[PDB]
Parts: C-alpha cells; sequence; structure tokens
C-alpha cells in the first residue's frame, strides 16, 4: 500500500537521477590539478609563512 | 682511667656508613624524581591525595638531597659553614616532620574519603588542600627551629663536627617530643583511621579486591612499625640511659651502633614510601604507562 | 601588561572572570550524582519516574534530592533513532538504572509476535551491559509489577518463557530465577556490580535502595582514586 | 641530624677518681656536649691518661683556675 | 506482486547507472597525477592551546574572520575564543548539556546549538544589554541533531537522526523545506561555497547532493562499508571528501557522480571523526580514532604529516578560512591551534 | 537602557557630596563604568573608572583622595563620594557605561547628568566655529600629541556628539566602525597622529558640539570641542 508509493517514488529518483550529463574522470583530475597548482601560493599550510607575517606567535 | 667511648666505633662507622648512605641516596632520589615528573605531568589539582603525594615527595626529596654531603660529613672532615651546617640540619628536620606530617594527612583523606563518601564530596576541594598544606609546612618547619637554633659547628681535638648543643632540659624534652610526633601520634591515627577503613571494605562484594586491600593496609602498618620503632626505642633509652639501663661501658657501644643501625633504617623507609604510595596505586601505574606511551 | 593596551588588559579581566565563572560552575557539577535510566518501553519506569519526583520529544531530565545528595536522572526513552551513536555521551554517569517488567513474558511484542518481549529486555540489557564504553559503570536493575507477576504466575507457568526450566511453580522461586538469568547475562563480574531491587509501593524504599546503591559505587570511584586496589 | 655523626668521642659515665696534685695535671680538655648525661673535666695526665673531674667541687675549680692563668 | 516488479525496475536502473559510471572511467587520478611533484614532509606546530573545557569537547567552528571560535561541550556551555590572544570572550550557559553540534554565523551576530534535546536554539550575540539571549528555538526534528549550519542569518540547514534535513527560517520559526530519502541517520553536512548546494552525510553509508532552492536531492553516492562521519566540500565546490568508521576517506566526483581516490592505510584501522581541506585543496586533514590527526596529500595518497599532542579521541577540525591555522579539539578538553 | 543620575545641588566648599546612579534595562554587572564632567561653558573631563568585576579603579588626576567610586551590582547603582569639594567641581556629572571584549563598542550609552554647584596625551582639536550651509560635507580635524597607533594594529580614537540639551552620544569607535544607531553619513580616518571626521548630508539634527577622546593609555583626554552651526 505506501510501502508501494515508496517504491514508486525511489524508482522516480532514480530515473531522476540516472538522466545527468556526467562527463569523463580525466577532465575533472586535469581540473582538480589545475585549481591546486594555480593557488599554492595562496596556501600558507603548505607554503611556509615567515614569522612576521604569521599571527600566531609563542 | 675514664676513656670508654673510642675511635674504633668512630673508625667502623667511617668504613660503613658513606656507602650505605649513597645507596639510600640513589634509589629514593630515582623514585622520588620520578614520582615529581609523574605528578607534574599529571592533573593533580583535580585529586586531594595527588596534592598531598606530591608534598610527600617534596619532603622526601629535600630529605635526601643532603645525603652525599653528609656521607661526605662520616669522613669526620667537614666544610668550614656554620650557616651551611644551619641549613643542611634544617633541611634534614623539615624534611623528617614533612614526611610525618604528610603521611599522616593521607591517612586522615584516605579515612575521610572511605568512610563518609557524601561528606568528602561537599567538604573535599581544592582550595581546602592548599591551605592544609601550607598549615603543615608551616607546623613542620616550626617544628624544625629549635633543632636549628641550637646547631653549631664546633672542634674539638682538632676535628669540625657540626653538631647540637641542646641544653639539660631541651635534650630530655626533644627525646620525648620526637617520640610522640613520630611514632604515638601516627600509629594511633593509623589504627583509628584503618579500623573503619577495613570496617567499610567488609561490606565490599568483591572477594580478590578486598582482600587486596586487606593485604595493603596490614603492609604500611606492619611497615611503618618495624621500620620506625627501634629507631625510637633506642633513642629513648640512649637519652635516658640511667633509669632504664645502667651506663655501662660495653653496652654504651652496642647502643651507639645500634643507634646507627636504626638511623639507616628509619633513612630506608622514606626511600621506601612512595613504592608503598603510588606504585602500588593501579591508577598511578595508568599514569606510568600513558607517560611512556607519550615519551 | 606593558605591552599590552588598556582595552587588551581589561580583555584579559573579562576572560578571568569568565575563568572563575566556569571554575565555580564546574565544582558545583562534580558533586551532582548523574543516573542513566533504561529499559523497555513497555517496563513501566513512568512508576519509578513518579516515585522519585516527589523526594515535545528528547532527554527528560528529572532533578531531585535525597539526605543533602543531588541526583539527575536522564531518560532517553523518547528517541527510537539510534543507541550506537549517542550512548558515548553518557560514558562518565556513576549508574545505570536498568527497569524491566515481570509481567511481560506472558505478552508477545507488538511488532513481531514470534519474538517474546522478555528476551527483548534481554537482548536490551545485554547490549547495554557488554558495551565497551560502560565498562566499569554499575547497572541498578529495577523488577517492576511483582504484584501482577505474581497474578499471571498462579494462573501461567514459567515454561512458556524458558524453555529449558525445571523448578517450582513458587512465586520466590521463578522471580530468583528470572534474577540469576539476568545476574549470569553480564560477562563482567569483577569490574560491574549489578544491584537488583523489587519495586515496592512505598515510595522511600526504592529512593533508599538508589542511595545506597550510589554510596558504593561512590566508595569504589573513592578507593580507586585513593590507590588501595 | 644523623645521630650517627653526632656520637660523642669522650663521655664520663662515672669517677671513682680522687684529688690530682697541681703538678701532676698535664692539661684540661672540658667537655659540655649534649649527648652525655653529665657535663665533665677531662684532666689529661702526664702519662696520657685522662681523669674525668666533677666541675663543681673546690679543687677541680681551683685547678681550672690555676691552668687557665 | 507489483512491489516485486518494481523493485526489479529499479535494479535496472541501477544497473544502468553502474554502466554509465564504468563507461565514464577513462583513466584514475593516481595514474593522472605521478607527475606532480610531492609535498614532502608537513612538519606543523602547536601555537596556542585553549584551556578552560572540562568535560569533551564535541565540535567546533570558526568565523570568518579566521580569529574567533566556537566550542561546544558537555559542561553546557558555548565558548566564543579569540584565536590570536587565547581570550575568552564570551560563555554561553545551554539549557540542555547534551550538545553535539555548533555553528558560527558568517555575519558574526548568532551562535546556534543543537543535540540530543532534539531542538536547535539560535543565540544573539549583539544585544544592547551585556548578555547574549536566546534568540529562537527552532522544533521539529524526533532523531538527535548532528550538524546545523547557516546559508545566512535567516536561514539555517539543520540535519538530524531521524534521517531527514530542514531547511529552517528563523523569523517565522517554521521550516521551509525538508529532504527525505535517506535511510539511515545522518551525521554531517558540508555547505557549498556559492549556498546553492549541500551535501549530507548518512550512517547508511550513501552521501547525497541536494539543491537547497528546488528542494529535491539530486545525486547519490556510495563505495563505503560503514557508516559517514563527516563530510568536506573541496573549495571550487566540484568535488568532496567523505570519511567513515573504514579508516578510509574518498574523495568523491560531484560532476562526474564517481569515487575519484581513497586514502587508507594498514597500520591505521580505527574510525574518522572530522575531515576538512586547506585553501588551495592540497592538503586532506582527518582526524582519527588513535588520538592523533593525519595529513594527506589530497592528489597522491601520500601521507603528508602527522599532528599529535592530544591524550584522548579527536573530535573536530576546522581550517581557517584564509588558511592560516589548523584547530583540533579532541576529548581531552582542550584546544590547540596548528601552524 | 537607562541610567538615572540622582543628587546634585548647592554645597559649601569643603563639604561631602554622594551621587547615586540607578541603572535600568542592561546587565549591570558585565560593564564597567565612568564618571565624566562637564563644566558650563568647557570641555568634558574625565573623573573615574570601576571595572565589572570591582578588580581595578582609576581615578584622574585632579580627583585622586578626594573622589571615591563604589559599585553595588545587586541594587544595580554607582555610587561616586565627593569630599573635600572646591570652585572646579561645579559641573554636570555625566554616568558612562562601557563594554570591553574583542569587538566591543564602548561609551556606547550615557545617562543625564547632574548638576552639582560649588559656592597626558593632549588632543589638539582647533576649529571650534564651522560656518557651512547645510546640504555640503563637513571635515572636523583632531590632533594628537602622539601616535596612536599600537603594535596590534587598533588606533584608539572615538568621536561623540552633544547636540545642546541632550548627552553627549557617540558616534565614531576606533575610527574603522560606525556605532550602532548612527547613519552611514557619519565616517572618519587618520594616519595615527593626524584625525578627521568627515560628515556629509548635514541635517538639522547634526548640530551640535563634536568630541576628540583618546583611549590608548589613562588618564583619558577629550578635546576642546568643535561647534556646528546650521
Amino acid at each position: 500500500t505506501a510501502s508501494i508509493a515508496q517504491a514508486r517514488k525511489l524508482v522516480e529518483q532514480l530515473k531522476m537521477e540516472a538522466n545527468i550529463d556526467r562527463i569523463k574522470v580525466s577532465k575533472a583530475a586535469a581540473d582538480l590539478m589545475a585549481y591546486c597548482e594555480a593557488h599554492a601560493k595562496e596556501d600558507p599550510l603548505l607554503t611556509p609563512v615567515p614569522a612576521s607575517e604569521n599571527p600566531f606567535r609563542e | 682511667g675514664a676513656p670508654c667511648h673510642k675511635f674504633d666505633v668512630k673508625q667502623i662507622g667511617a668504613q660503613l656508613l658513606p656507602p650505605l648512605y649513597s645507596l639510600v641516596f640513589i634509589f629514593g632520589f630515582v623514585g622520588n624524581m620520578l614520582v615529581v615528573l609523574i605528578l607534574i605531568n599529571c592533573k593533580k589539582l583535580k585529586c586531594l591525595t595527588d596534592i598531598y603525594l606530591l608534598n610527600l615527595a617534596i619532603s622526601d626529596l629535600l630529605f635526601l638531597i643532603t645525603l652525599p654531603l653528609w656521607a661526605h660529613s662520616a669522613a669526620n672532615e667537614w666544610v668550614f659553614g656554620n650557616a651551611m651546617c644551619k641549613l643542611f640540619t634544617g633541611l634534614y628536620h623539615i624534611g623528617y616532620f614533612g614526611g610525618i606530617f604528610f603521611i599522616i594527612l593521607l591517612t586522615i583523606d584516605r579515612y575521610l574519603a572511605i568512610v563518609h563518601a557524601v561528606f568528602a564530596l561537599k567538604a573535599r576541594t581544592v582550595t581546602f588542600g592548599v591551605v592544609t598544606s601550607v598549615i603543615t609546612w608551616l607546623v613542620a618547619v616550626f617544628a624544625s627551629v629549635p633543632g636549628i637554633i641550637f646547631t653549631k659547628c664546633q672542634k674539638e681535638d682538632s676535628v669540625y663536627v657540626c653538631g647540637p648543643y641542646f641544653p639539660r632540659g631541651w635534650n630530655n624534652f626533644h627525646t620525648i617530643m620526637r617520640n610522640i610526633l613520630g611514632l604515638v601520634l601516627p600509629l594511633l591515627i593509623m589504627v583509628i583511621c584503618y579500623s573503619g577503613i577495613l570496617k567499610t571494605l567488609l561490606r565490599c562484594r568483591n572477594e580478590k579486591k578486598r582482600h587486596r586491600a586487606v593485604r595493603v593496609i596490614f603492609t604500611i602498618m606492619i611497615v611503618y612499625f618495624l621500620f620506625w620503632t627501634p629507631y625510637n626505642i633506642v633513642i629513648l633509652l640512649n637519652t635516658f640511659q640511667e633509669f632504664f639501663g645502667l651506663s655501662n661501658c660495653e653496652s654504651t657501644s652496642q647502643l651507639d651502633q645500634a643507634t646507627q643501625v636504626t638511623e639507616t633504617l628509619g633513612m630506608t623507609h622514606c626511600c621506601i614510601n612512595p613504592i608503598i604510595y603510588a606504585f602500588v596505586g593501579e591508577k598511578f601505574r595508568r599514569y606510568l604507562s600513558v607517560f611512556f606511551r607519550k615519551h | 601588561g606593558c605591552t599590552l593596551s588598556a582595552e587588551d588588559k581589561a580583555a584579559v579581566e573579562r576572560s578571568k572572570m569568565i575563568d572563575r565563572n566556569l571554575r565555580e560552575d564546574g565544582e558545583k557539577a562534580a558533586r551532582e550524582v548523574k543516573l542513566l535510566l533504561l529499559g523497555a518501553g513497555e517496563s513501566g519506569k513512568s512508576t519509578i519516574v513518579k516515585q522519585m519526583k516527589i523526594i515535545t520529544t528528547g532527554i527528560v531530565e528529572t532533578h531531585f534530592t535525597f539526605k543533602d545528595l543531588h541526583f539527575k536522572m536522564f531518560d532517553v526513552g523518547a528517541q527510537r533513532s539510534e543507541r550506537k551513536k549517542w550512548i558515548h555521551c553518557f560514558e562518565g554517569v556513576t549508574a545505570i538504572i536498568f527497569c524491566v517488567a515481570l509481567s511481560d513474558y506472558d505478552l508477545v511484542l507488538a511488532e513481531d509476535e514470534e519474538m517474546n518481549r522478555m528476551h527483548e529486555s534481554m537482548k536490551l540489557f545485554d547490549s547495554i551491559c557488554n558495551n565497551k564504553w560502560f565498562t566499569d559503570t554499575s547497572i541498578i536493575l529495577f523488577l517492576n509489577k511483582k504484584d501482577l507477576f505474581e497474578e499471571k504466575i498462579k494462573k501461567s507457568p514459567l515454561t512458556i518463557c524458558y524453555p529449558e526450566y525445571a523448578g517450582s511453580n513458587t512465586y520466590e522461586e521463578a522471580a530468583a530465577y528470572i534474577q540469576c538469568q539476568f545476574e549470569d547475562l553480564n560477562k563482567r563480574k569483577d569490574t560491574k556490580e549489578i544491584y537488583t531491587h523489587f519495586t515496592c509501593s512505598t515510595d522511600t524504599k526504592n529512593v533508599q535502595f538508589v542511595f545506597d546503591a550510589v554510596t558504593d559505587v561512590i566508595i569504589k570511584n573513592n578507593l580507586k582514586d585513593c590507590g588501595l586496589f | 641530624q644523623p645521630d650517627a655523626i653526632n656520637a660523642p668521642v669522650t663521655c664520663c659515665y662515672n669517677f671513682t677518681n680522687r684529688k690530682i696534685s697541681v703538678q701532676r695535671l698535664a692539661s684540661y680538655r672540658r667537655i659540655t656536649s649534649s649527648k652525655c648525661p653529665k657535663e665533665a673535666v677531662i684532666f689529661k695526665t702526664i702519662v696520657a691518661k685522662e681523669i674525668c673531674a666533677d666541675p663543681k667541687q673546690k679543687w677541680v675549680q681551683d685547678s681550672m683556675d690555676h691552668l687557665d692563668k | 506482486s507489483e512491489l516485486d516488479q518494481l523493485r526489479q525496475e529499479a535494479e535496472q536502473l541501477k544497473n544502468q547507472i553502474r554502466d554509465a559510471r564504468k563507461a565514464c572511467a577513462d583513466a584514475t587520478l593516481s595514474q593522472i597525477t605521478n607527475n606532480i611533484d610531492p609535498v614532502g614532509r608537513i612538519q606543523m606546530r602547536t601555537r596556542r592551546t585553549l584551556r578552560g573545557h572540562l568535560a569533551k569537547i564535541y565540535a567546533m567552528h570558526w568565523g570568518t574572520d579566521s580569529r574567533l571560535l566556537v566550542s561546544a561541550s558537555q559542561d553546557g556551555k558555548l565558548i566564543i575564543w579569540d584565536s590570536y590572544t587565547t581570550n575568552k570572550v564570551h560563555a554561553i550557559p545551554l539549557r540542555s548539556s547534551w550538545v553535539m553540534t555548533c555553528a558560527y554565523a558568517p555575519s558574526g551576530n548568532y551562535v546556534a546549538c543543537g543535540g540530543l534535546d532534539n531542538i536547535c536554539s539560535i543565540y544573539n550575540l549583539k544585544t544592547r544589554e551585556g548578555n547574549v539571549r536566546v534568540s529562537r528555538e527552532l522544533a521539529g526534528h524526533t532523531g538527535y541533531l548532528s550538524c546545523c549550519r547557516f546559508l545566512d542569518d535567516n536561514q539555517i540547514v539543520t540535519s538530524s537522526g531521524d534521517t531527514t534535513c530542514a531547511l529552517w527560517d528563523i523569523e517565522t520559526g517554521q521550516q521551509t523545506t525538508t529532504f527525505t530519502g535517506h535511510t539511515g541517520d545522518v551525521m554531517s553536512l558540508s555547505l557549498a561555497p556559492d549556498t546553492r548546494l549541500f551535501v549530507s552525510g548518512a550512517c547508511d553509508a550513501s552521501a547525497k547532493l541536494w539543491d537547497v532552492r528546488e528542494g529535491m536531492c539530486r545525486q547519490t553516492f556510495t563505495g563505503h562499508e560503514s557508516d559517514i562521519n563527516a563530510i568536506c566540500f573541496f573549495p571550487n565546490g566540484n568535488a568532496f571528501a567523505t570519511g567513515s568508521d573504514d579508516a578510509t576517506c574518498r574523495l568523491f566526483d560531484l560532476r562526474a557522480d564517481q569515487e575519484l581516490m581513497t586514502y587508507s592505510h594498514d597500520n591505521i584501522i580505527c574510525g574518522i571523526t572530522s575531515v576538512s581541506f586547506s585553501k588551495s585543496g592540497r592538503l586532506l586533514l582527518a582526524g582519527y580514532d588513535d588520538f592523533n590527526c593525519n595529513v594527506w596529500d589530497a592528489l597522491k595518497a601520500d601521507r603528508a604529516g602527522v599532528l599529535a599532542g592530544h591524550d584522548n579521541r579527536v573530535s573536530c577540525l576546522g581550517v581557517t578560512d584564509d588558511g592560516m591555522a589548523v584547530a583540533t579539539g579532541s576529548w581531552d578538553s582542550f584546544l590547540k591551534i596548528w601552524n | 537602557v537607562q541610567l538615572v543620575e540622582s543628587g546634585g545641588g548647592l554645597v559649601q566648599p569643603g563639604g561631602s557630596r554622594k551621587l547615586s546612579c540607578s541603572a535600568s534595562g542592561f546587565a549591570f554587572s558585565s560593564f564597567g563604568m565612568h564618571w565624566v564632567r562637564q563644566a558650563p561653558e568647557k570641555g568634558l573631563e574625565w573623573v573615574a573608572y570601576i571595572s565589572s568585576g570591582s578588580g581595578t579603579i582609576y581615578y584622574a588626576d585632579t580627583v585622586k583622595g578626594r573622589f571615591t567610586i563604589s559599585r553595588d551590582d545587586p541594587k544595580n547603582t554607582l555610587f561616586l563620594q565627593m569630599t573635600s569639594l572646591r570652585s572646579e567641581d561645579t559641573a554636570m556629572y555625566y554616568c558612562v557605561r562601557s563594554i570591553y571584549y574583542y569587538g566591543s563598542s564602548p561609551f556606547d550609552f550615557w545617562g543625564q547628568g547632574t548638576t552639582l554647584t560649588v559656592s597626558d596625551i593632549v588632543m589638539t582639536q582647533a576649529t571650534s566655529s564651522v560656518p557651512v550651509t547645510p546640504g555640503e560635507s563637513v571635515s572636523i580635524s583632531c590632533r594628537s600629541s602622539k601616535s596612536l597607533l599600537h603594535s596590534n594594529g587598533n588606533t584608539y580614537l572615538y568621536w561623540f556628539l552633544q547636540r545642546p540639551g541632550q548627552s553627549p552620544q557617540l558616534l565614531i569607535y576606533r575610527m574603522s566602525n560606525l556605532a550602532s544607531g548612527v547613519p552611514d553619513r557619519f565616517s572618519g580616518s587618520g594616519s595615527g597622529t593626524a584625525f578627521t571626521l568627515t560628515i556629509s548630508r548635514l541635517e538639522a539634527e547634526d548640530v551640535g558640539v563634536y568630541y576628540c577622546m583618546q583611549h590608548l593609555e589613562y588618564p583619558l583626554t577629550f578635546g576642546a570641542g568643535t561647534k556646528l552651526e546650521l
């Protein structure tokens, strides 16, 4: 009864999820590589910061 | 022809006393230093028992620091410091009375926690512990003051000695006060507190933990009696020396050697105190394990 | 404080005021005794909640006092979503009061008729008692509705709930066997003491039993703190 | 302090001694140690024998005066 | 009998989705990023330690100025810290001590909290009186509240253990949108930078991407043996990381609907409580249950470094918006700031 | 939010007078408190400060040894006890509320003040009278005797408005912030020694005497004051 309608909503949700324009994995890998390489200068946790610029000191 | 006491006893004491003092210093220093480091690393403020154990360890360290110095002093050669003598004597007495009074405080704390748990929850506070510790150190220093006042450095027969020079009445009084403070009062507190503690422990269902606790309590009482009591008895006998047993030339030398051995025994009890209090405890063992895993 | 400005020093003073308030509130909170109330839905725990109280969904807190000792009882019955993802919050509690009824054996479970209710309470007790978070936490077990159990036990034998049971139909023997099975469920006999009581009409007796069990737990905790064990 | 170090080198348990002539007194070493039951006079004789003397007697006082001067 | 045919249809649709994901799987991320030089040994250092909590600390959130910290504990108090001076700015008493989440407003005017009381309480910090006051109590969830996040001042995304997720309006006090479809308790929320999407991690080992404006589930992710404890968005918004009780972190692609990468080690067997990223996105920071945090190279899966110094279970990891520092809270009642 | 000062009146010189301020509508125990005095024609003068926990107390150099400040938290009152009064003490007495933490705004609320009649960093504020037609932006300059830029990057400058017949209202705190309830027309800037208050689109409500205040170190000092006529 109610579980039949719930399974119908689950099948409708899977039907909506199936029709998506997914893309190649290599393009997203290149995009993540480009974003990590492009912003390396703005990462204080990866590039060390001099003590005059670092507000956390002993 | 009056000379009875001679250098032969001094020869035996000089030969055997410094290595014995050195062994006591090594074992005591290692154990007490380890206990102090663990307590500093741990949250001493949270537990009242930790505060009193730390004060006991500090009293033990203050007692033990002067042992190489007295070991050198055993050779009968004394450094030319009068204030140095009055400082080493003060450190020795402050460490001794600190050890006795903080053992009494640990006993009273265990009685208060076990017998009256509900009252202990409201009553036990960090502020109360700090106030009691400061007052206890003041009482220990004030008790050590009469020893310090008469302590002097004098040269007899071209030999320097750091020694006490009590008057007639004060010397008799000091032995009685030493006996009352170190033997009668702590044993009385231990028997009165531990009887109630054992009576409360009887209610506990678990057999193995109950028997281990009973063995530990009896071990503490028997260890305190066996170490401290002969020393106090020999001190009382030597101080009186007329009413109890005649001042026989042969007997007094044996009393002096017994005084040396019982002195070593009472000093050894200070070394065995950190094991008996800290190491027996499972909580301290867990702290030790965490300290070794972290470091 | 020389490098700090006036507003910085006043901020430090405000922080010290906040620190003293936090310390005083923690000292007040540490003295209070926390009790976690568990059991099945049909266990009749509401009856004892009514009894302790004299002397919207979520955690139901019950504050009361007895012999100048403050008890906070936490009821988690309202939320049936999960038991594994929040019970670690209750790790630091003095005792767990676990309540089951003795008239549950004749009544089958509503969700599944095949499964009995007392066996579900036993699986609940086994999961809570053998949990890794509560290895040192004591359990105060309450057996409710003893009069209804007497009225049911005279009409029907205990053989329905226990297949492998040979014993006299006496009320005391049946209650003792149920208590023995619940105690036998415990797998930590050297760290965890289980206290069992039969609920009575008198309000004072149940509270006195809880007070005695809490006193035993506090004495064991103090003995552990001192280092005698 | 340790009592072991504080052991007195010389003490006077008892005296059966009698009066000593002024010429027989080679040396004088007063002892007032707190660990002995009485204060005492160590009359060191010429034969290197130490004789205990009670300091309250009259001839012992005269001998202490004469040796002092 | 229609249920069995409809289940078979659902199985056919799932087979279609698996075949599409397999067809798109041209290459592996680890195969591509081998040319990139490694980050080397990242040795971070404790610079500030925050003290004053007494019970277990469960949650922390950074402000947008990278200086203020909200911290939540079982003491029943929220503490607002100044990170540069270690001073306490606020101490807020709570009506219930069973608080498991906290959030700080992007404007900085409000702080929300919640937990086992099933009520989300929102506190006004800026008042013409010197007391932080309860602005609004939100109710309607039946399960325990796991995570709360602010889209803005007037809207809250709140997830709980009743398997649902609610968007809330403070002024009305009524939930506007209810997100449903999870089959297990929801543990964590990660909010997108553009505040148009959020991803929900639940016990049923599925991470779902939700559209906040439309109100419908648009994407579903799988591949975890155990429950999803913590989830964090990548800075661009096209990927996210997922932590679990399987001692594995997984980097998932939002656009291709595929598991990009798995971070795992043989010796590490304990669960994961918090997941966070650096500002660039090269370092993934995860707090485990063997009492330490690991910094992972995001694009090469190597362990870049180990942060340690807590004595109990690490519970929460914040990274500042400007990327200067990492704050770590745990069950030893301490907060440590790392650089 | 309300502060009601009582007492005042005519006191013979050498007498003792007690001022009581009643605080209503806010959590009095969390705020620090100040006393400020205004002469009939002269500028504002700082008198005394008491902390929220009554832990630290500061007095002005002129009022040391004569004025005693007291804070009664369960009755929400401030008491200022005055002895050895003299002619200079004749003034209007304002109670000032203040709050101190990161991001706060002290000097936010001012009392009505009582009239008592008896029978250091120097802030330069030159241009007393400014004759500008309304509808045109006006600049107000406040020169300081030393740099107010602290090592933590905060510059401790305060801009107040006292319109005729009312208490001084806070306008600008720390020169980069706008007080709550104040329109965005007011703004300010500075270099660390020279400071500028910029007021655009002058309305009839903006008629009053503007004041410049230094909070870097005690005693707190005020400017002479610029008068705006419209």
